């Protein structure tokens, strides 16, 4: 999925 | 490929479905987009793209969703693919995150998201137990178009009989011959905004035999000025904290059909 990813920092 | 990236690369992905009816009038289209980034430096990840200003970002017909972690507000009154969270920032994992997607659609006769349009006719034929088929095709897009695939759901006896001078494409040749898929033809170059017609005879019990006839092709650039067949498009990638400070990258747009086909 390309469509979860975390905002890191 | 798994494309090469030198920091932050940037890639414009659309898929187009468009269905026909035989004498060539449009029944439908659909047209899916998504622009990914991709970023593999640590300093790059406090960027912010910046959406190309000939782009109207409020129009609803292409039903444009930014992704959640994507502050919304900003990408509609500004054109800018920022976070949410002003503090955070991309994974620079070089991980693909999807940061807005698009759906346009198209009713019956509207050929506004078709990038080649197709035309068949057929005729029973003198020369082979069948019929001499004309595939007439436009396309209107600036780039042009390698390996282009129609194919034709008849595995024939006879091989295919490509009526060569009538043809555009000169070398257009069978490649694939299958009993499930069908007989494959490929064109090696449709260029930019030109007319043609691929003709054939191929063996067939009836004209229904020969549908739906079904056409594959692809497309790609890396180009940084490259406006996808829509008109998306990346004007600048730029530091969260001060958006006067450019950063670097390249870009790649691309458009592939799914499910094209006459039927």
């Amino acid at each position: 999925d390309d469509w979860n990813w975390e905002m890191e920092d | 490929d798994v494309p090469e990236n030198n920091g932050i690369l940037i890639s414009i992905k659309e898929v187009i479905n468009a269905e026909f009816s035989r004498d060539g009038t449009i029944h439908s289209s659909e047209l899916k987009g998504v622009l990914e980034l991709r970023i593999n430096d640590h300093d790059l990840s406090h960027s912010n793209l910046k959406l190309a200003d000939s782009i109207d970002v409020r129009d609803k017909s292409f039903q444009f969703k930014t992704h959640p972690n994507i502050d919304k507000q900003s990408f509609l009154s500004t054109k800018l693919i920022s976070l949410r969270d002003k503090s955070k920032a991309f994974p620079a994992n070089d991980q693909s995150l999807g940061v807005l997607r698009w759906r346009k659609v198209a009713p019956a006769e509207d050929d506004s998201l078709i990038p080649l349009t197709l035309t068949t006719a057929v005729s029973p034929s003198e020369s082979q137990q069948g019929f001499d088929v004309i595939i007439e095709y436009e396309s209107v897009l600036e780039t042009e178009l390698a390996d282009v695939i129609f194919t034709i759901p008849v595995f024939p006896q006879e091989p295919v009989d490509i009526n060569t001078e009538s043809s555009t494409c000169s070398d257009a040749e069978v490649v694939n011959m299958d009993q499930e898929m069908g007989t494959s033809i490929k064109i090696s170059k449709i260029a930019a905004n030109d007319a043609g017609a691929l003709a054939f005879t191929i063996e067939a019990p009836y004209e229904d035999a020969l549908y739906p006839m079904t056409v594959s092709f692809q497309e790609s650039t890396r180009d940084k000025l490259a406006k996808s067949f829509t008109g998306m498009a990346i004007q600048s990638v730029v530091m969260a904290n001060d958006h006067d400070q450019e950063l670097p990258y390249d870009v790649i747009t691309s458009l592939k059909s799914d499910e094209y086909l006459v039927q």
